[PDB]
Parts: structure tokens; sequence; C-alpha cells
């Protein structure tokens, strides 16, 4: 969770070279001239009347790096490094049409970094399934369905092949993985009819929140148990909260209410 | 008795900190006693080419004499609590077993 | 079959390593061989 | 990452080993 | 086994406020060598009713976060500690004393007599800010139950569960050496 | 010494002082080095870090 | 104000159509002098064993940070 740049825009990276390369008097971030010295006044009147003309050279390739730190293509500790090499390669061919091409590829990287701020993993995992059973193409279509609106709905979750078998983790950095591929081998024996592995009911555990089921099915009388245990984990827990806050004005009462709770 | 005996080497002087970390689950307490190197044997392996010893061993015959040895002992979890840590004792941080002066 | 758990939990006759380590691990051996080499320390059974 | 990362890349593509090649038997009394 | 694997009971570190790494529970297993399949079934069973035990326990006590562990918390999710009120009585009037020992009279304290007011103070000691940071023991154990990791370690290296690993810092993700 | 009765080594943590190393006086270890290596490696070459 | 265009001031090609580049040295531009100095042949004698003072061979390279 370190931030990737210096800069207080993550994107934006011309934004973040303006930040980092330019003087802390031009840029915005959200006195009275006559009575200032000879000097100054002069000094400003002579710049204003007569603007500087500097090269965007640095400032281009210092953005050009900030997008690449962004897009992780170049690790924090090589960016003056990339900075360096890009200098020495822009200056060795430097032209107009390359300046040119510079800004286009600042704009384009911008562009395409301002838009982005699993699915075809799943596409392959679905068609390396078989999509015809002898029990029933409604139960099997309505929990692919489910399945893909629960990957699909959820913020940060992953779908990923690992050798011969496709996983499914609730977040990146979490302990929830399941076994989609043995998951639906188990599944498929009994989609239209306790005899089910921790996998396969950790998957209908997830899934039972996200899911036109028919009832009359085995999976269908799953689900409507599995969502009427995780509704009264819910109360539970709110009950629980009430009960631990309001006998706190004792770690032995916790003790007490999770034993008499469970 | 029903334990997990542990037998920590003493040089001929001073203290000694055992133990690393452990889930103690349905612990029951400690029970702690000295005994002499020369007359403990070797535990894991039939035979002792170092026993060298005869007579009442204290490890395995109940005969534990050197029990009044102890000045204090300390017990802490993660090195930085006491067990009996809520002001339980008169020494405020570990145990006593013999005070001299 | 009254010693398979036996011979499942020591890979006298259970699964191949391959496919009852981990895949990350499996994985990892697989591009760290050329120079480390964690493949000779799993056994895998042979069953006729 | 994906553990190509850990590996001599021949060009582009790693030299990855086989994803059977992990365990091993060798195991004869004669 | 990775389809009833053993808890990753976690370590408390009572100085930072935080866990610090988790491991398996290698202290509370039972040994099954000495026991055909009938009792490895039961054996099997036990292992996955406690799995199931834990996993409804995070449920229930777990308040949902991004983070496996936060090192730092925010204020409303740590229970902060109740304060009752503060009844003070003020003893002296400064006033009426004062004009009485202008007029010549010496108070020798220990209602007074001259005072036919009598004022209290209530009010609550509550701490300016929050107390943002660390986690007690009650909420350390109320909240990192043991975990249950049913497939370890499949997939991308950045998919792992980290801060298992007892020297890891969130921040700049590394492992902290000497 | 190996597969020896008192003479037995450790590679026990300092945990809990449980033994990693376990002798039955019924296997022999130095004959299945010695196959080990007679099929891993070609032991007509000799070699000196080791006799 | 707006409408004040200043244009920016580019650098020309570090290694352009009239650029000389020696390794391990910034680049010249434009003109430089090379020297065939027969004395720097003495320094190379291993090369010039059959070479009399008109069929020598020379180096171009003239810096003390190597020998010859």
């Amino acid at each position: 969770e370190a931030p990737r740049s210096l800069g207080p825009a993550p994107s934006n990276p011309s934004l973040q070279a303006l930040f980092q390369s330019q003087p802390s008097a031009e840029q915005e971030w959200h006195g009275d001239f006559g009575s200032q010295p000879q000097a100054n006044r002069f000094g400003a009147i002579l710049e204003a009347v007569v603007p500087p003309r500097s090269d965007p050279t640095h400032e281009k390739v210092l953005a050009i790096v900030n997008a690449l730190l962004e897009t992780q293509a170049i690790r924090r500790d090589e960016a003056g490094q990339m900075y360096t090499a890009l200098l020495q390669r822009v200056a060795r061919y430097n032209s107009v049409n390359v300046q040119g091409n510079l800004d286009r590829l600042i704009q384009d990287v911008k562009e395409a970094l301002a838009q982005r701020e699993s699915v075809v993993a799943l596409n392959a995992f679905l068609s390396t399934q078989p999509a015809v059973v002898e029990r029933g193409q409604e139960n099997y279509v309505a929990f692919v369905s489910a399945l893909k609106l629960m990957v699909t709905e959820a913020p940060q979750s992953e779908v990923y092949q690992a050798g011969p078998s496709f996983f499914f983790q609730t977040s990146r950095h979490g302990s929830q993985t399941v076994n989609l591929s043995q998951a639906f081998d188990n599944l498929r024996p009994l989609w239209g009819v306790s005899l089910l592995t921790p996998n396969t009911r950790l998957l209908l555990l997830l899934i039972a929140p996200f899911t036109g089921i028919s009832r009359d099915s085995y999976l269908g009388h799953l689900l409507t148990l599995y969502r009427e245990t995780i509704g009264n984990t819910r109360v539970d827990e709110t009950t629980y909260n009430e009960i631990t806050e309001v006998s706190r004005a004792d770690a032995s009462n916790l003790q007490a209410t999770l034993n008499y709770l469970l | 008795l029903s334990a997990a005996n542990m037998l920590y080497p003493i040089p001929p002087n001073a203290t000694q900190l055992p133990i690393p970390s452990r889930n103690w689950a349905a612990f029951r307490g400690w029970s702690l006693t000295r005994l002499k190197q020369r007359e403990t044997p070797a535990l894991g392996s039939p035979f002792d080419p170092y026993f060298t010893y005869s007579g009442t061993i204290p490890y395995l015959d109940g005969t534990f004499y050197l029990s009044h040895t102890f000045r204090k002992v300390a017990i802490q979890f993660d090195s930085s609590v006491t067990w009996p840590g809520n002001d339980r004792l008169l020494t405020p941080n570990e145990f006593e077993i013999k005070i001299s002066v | 079959p009254s010693m398979l758990p036996q011979w499942s939990y020591m890979h006298i006759a259970g699964q191949d390593a391959s496919e009852y380590l981990s895949p990350g691990l499996v994985q990892f051996a697989q591009a760290t061989e050329s120079y480390f080499n964690i493949g000779n320390k799993f056994r895998n059974p042979t069953v006729a | 990452y994906n553990y190509a990362a850990l590996a001599p890349r021949q060009g582009s593509r790693p030299m990855l080993s086989q994803w059977s090649g992990i365990g091993t038997h060798e195991m004869h009394g004669g | 086994s990775k389809e009833i694997p053993t808890p990753y009971v976690w370590t408390f570190q009572p100085q930072m406020g935080a866990a610090a790494g988790a491991s398996q529970d290698y202290s509370t297993r039972m040994n099954w060598f000495s026991a055909g399949p009938d009792m490895i079934h039961d054996v099997n069973n036990i292992r996955d009713a406690q799995n199931r035990i834990l996993m409804t326990q995070s449920a229930i006590t777990a308040t949902p976060r991004n983070l496996i562990d936060p090192r730092q918390w925010a204020a409303h999710l740590i229970k902060q500690p109740v304060v009752g009120t503060t009844h003070v009585e003020m003893p002296r009037n400064e006033v009426l004393e004062q004009h009485l020992t202008s007029h010549g009279a010496q108070i020798a304290g220990g209602r007074s007599s001259f005072n036919p007011l009598q004022t209290d103070f209530a009010f609550h000691a509550l701490p300016s800010r929050p107390r943002h940071g660390g986690i007690g023991s009650r909420q350390f154990v109320e909240e990192f139950v043991p975990a249950v990791y049913l497939n370890p370690y499949s997939g991308p290296p950045d998919s792992y569960p980290d801060q298992f690993i007892r020297h890891y810092n969130v921040y700049s993700n590394s492992v902290s050496g000497y | 010494y190996y597969n020896s009765g008192g003479n037995l080594g450790v590679l026990a943590g300092q945990s809990s002082q449980l033994n990693a190393v376990v002798d039955l006086q019924d296997r022999n270890t130095e004959l299945s080095y010695q196959m080990l290596l007679a099929n891993t490696t070609d032991r007509s070459r000799y070699f000196s870090m080791w006799n | 104000f707006d409408e004040i265009h200043v244009p920016p001031r580019y650098a020309a090609a570090s290694a352009g159509r009239n650029s000389i580049r020696y390794s391990m040295l910034p680049p010249l531009y434009d003109t430089t002098k090379i020297y065939l100095i027969d004395n720097k042949s003495s320094d190379i004698q291993t090369l010039n064993y059959q070479n009399d003072h008109s069929d020598y061979l020379t180096t171009i390279v003239q810096n003390s940070d190597f020998t010859p």
C-alpha cells in the first residue's frame, strides 16, 4: 500500500511531473506587488515582458517515468536509472518528431491510466467445463449465472488457473480459496438429485448470498438452508455485539456468551 | 502425572531461560525441580555410554532432593506480560521461593 | 484397505508430488530447478 | 508476480521446467 | 490435507497491539497412526467440525476489513473503555471568604456556615482523541480468530495470504531483516 | 555412529527437545548410502572431498 | 494574459549528422583533429617488429588512461 510515486495524484503522470520538477510558485493545489523592492520588481517585470523559454524535455521524460512507475513496468528504486537512460536516448535522437511522439505518448498513457482507474479465466474455465448434464440443464445454468454475477460484482476477486485446476479467491490478500474444478466435479453427480467436501461446501456458502435455483432440487434445498444459516449468522452477530456492548457497562463474559451462542 | 518432561542443562552457576512459542490450549501448570547431570541418564537411546552411575535416579524414580536450591522463578508470555500480572502476588513481577535478607 | 490413510499421509500409495503439494510450491520448484532444485525433497508414490 | 521472475529468461519466455518434474522415487534393495 | 487443513492460530504481540504472524496449530493435534479407518473417519469429522466452528466464529465476531491485520486501527473500530461521570463538589466560596477575611475574619477549614449556596460539577473525563492505534488482548482474541486456509498457497505469489509471516510489513510490501 | 545403540545423534530443535532422528538397528544406512551413490553417480571416478 | 506564446528551446541531438563519437568520452561535433604520430608506434612495438620507419602501425587513440 506504499505510494508508487511521490506525487499527490497517483494518476495524471503529467501532473505528477508538474508536482515534482516545477517551482512551487506556478503550481496550484486546492503580496501587494508594487511595494516590493526595486530588484524584485524589475526582475518580475522583465521576466513578464520577455518570458524565458525552456526545454520541456526533462519534464516530459519525468512524466513518462512516473507513468511507468504507476504501471509497475519500472520498480521504485530504478526510477532514476530509467530516467537517465531515457534522457540519454532522447538527447541522442532529439528532433521535433521525437518531441511530438513524446507528447503523444504522454497523452495516450495519461488517458489509459485514467480509463483503467479474472473474467477471461472464468470464461476459459466454463469452456473447459461440460455444458450439458443428464440431470436437468436449469440448476446448472442458474448456478453458472450466479457464479458469474458474484465474480463480476466482487470488488477484488481473482479467478486463475494453477496447473490442471481453476481456483477462486475472495480477495488478493485473503484466506478463502475455492478449487472450482473439484467443486464442480463433486457437484456434477448431484445437480438435480453431508456428502459434500469442505471445498464445495465453501463454494456454496460463498455463492449463496449471490443467488433462479428451483427449491425442489437438492442444490436448491442446500442453498436455502445456507441462506438461512447466513442470515442467522448476521442476526447473531448483531445480537452478540449488542449484548457485549451492554455488558461492558469481562473476557469471561465474552467466553460465556460465545459458548452459549454457538 | 500427565506432562511433557523437558530437561534443560544448567552450567554450574546462575540462571537460565527456556521455551519458544506454542498454543497453550488446555494447559494445566508448571512443575519444576532440579536434578544432577551425573545421575540423569539419556532418554531416547537404548543405552547410555556416558551414564556410569548407579543408585537412585531422580528423573525416573521420584527422588527429588534438590528442590530447595531455587531462589526465584519468573514466568512471562511474549516476554512482556507476567502471567500472574494482575497484581496477584506480594512480589509484583515474579515468584520468589527463597529470600535471604 | 486398512492402511490407506497411513500410506497416503506417508506418500507410499497416495497422490503424485505434482498434485498433493501447493500449486504455488510446484510453480516455485519448476521455476528454480535450474539452480536450487526443490524437486528431490518430495516423494511421489509408484503403485503397480 | 508469476514466478517467471525467478527463472532464467531465454530471450522472453522463461526456461521453466516440467510441471510433473517435482518429486522423486529412487528405492531398491539390490 | 487441502480439504481439511489445520487452522492457522495467530500470535499476539502485546507491545504494538497487533498480531505477529500466524502458524498452523501444531500444538493441539491428535495422533492417529495407531487408528484404523473407523476412527480415522471420526477424527476427520471432528477436524471438519472444528473448522466449521472456527469459520462461523470468525463470521460472528471478526469485523469486516480489507486487510488481514491493520497495524494501525481506526478509532471507531477500537472498543474504547467506558468512563463514568465524575461528580465534584466545590468546597469553598472564594468571593464570600475573601469578603469575610477583608472584614477581619480568620477561617480555619477542615457547607461551612457563612456559605448558603452549594454547587456541584458533573463532567465526563473523555480523552481528547479517541485513542486510535493498537488492539488490546480482549479485542485481539475476539477478532483474530484462528484462520482456516482451505486451498493453501495456490496461485500467483501476490495472491498469497501475507501477514502469516511473523516479520512482514504491509507498507512497502517486503520482509524486514536485521 | 549410524544405527548404533547408546550413540544416537539428534537433530532436535530447541522447542521441545524431541529428537527428530530414530535408529532401529535393523536399518543399514551405510549400505543404503553406498547403493544410492552407486546408482546416481559414476562411482568409478575418484572424489577427494569425501573418500 | 493568454495568447502570449513562447516557443520551447530544444537542444540539438547528442549524436547528429556532424557528431564524432568516441567510446568512454563525450561525443565531439563538427570538426576535430586526428594525429598519426610515428612516436606512438614505438609504444606498440609488438605490432612493428618487421616494420621500418615508413611502413609502421600507429594508434589514433591518445589518452593517458590506457596503455597505448
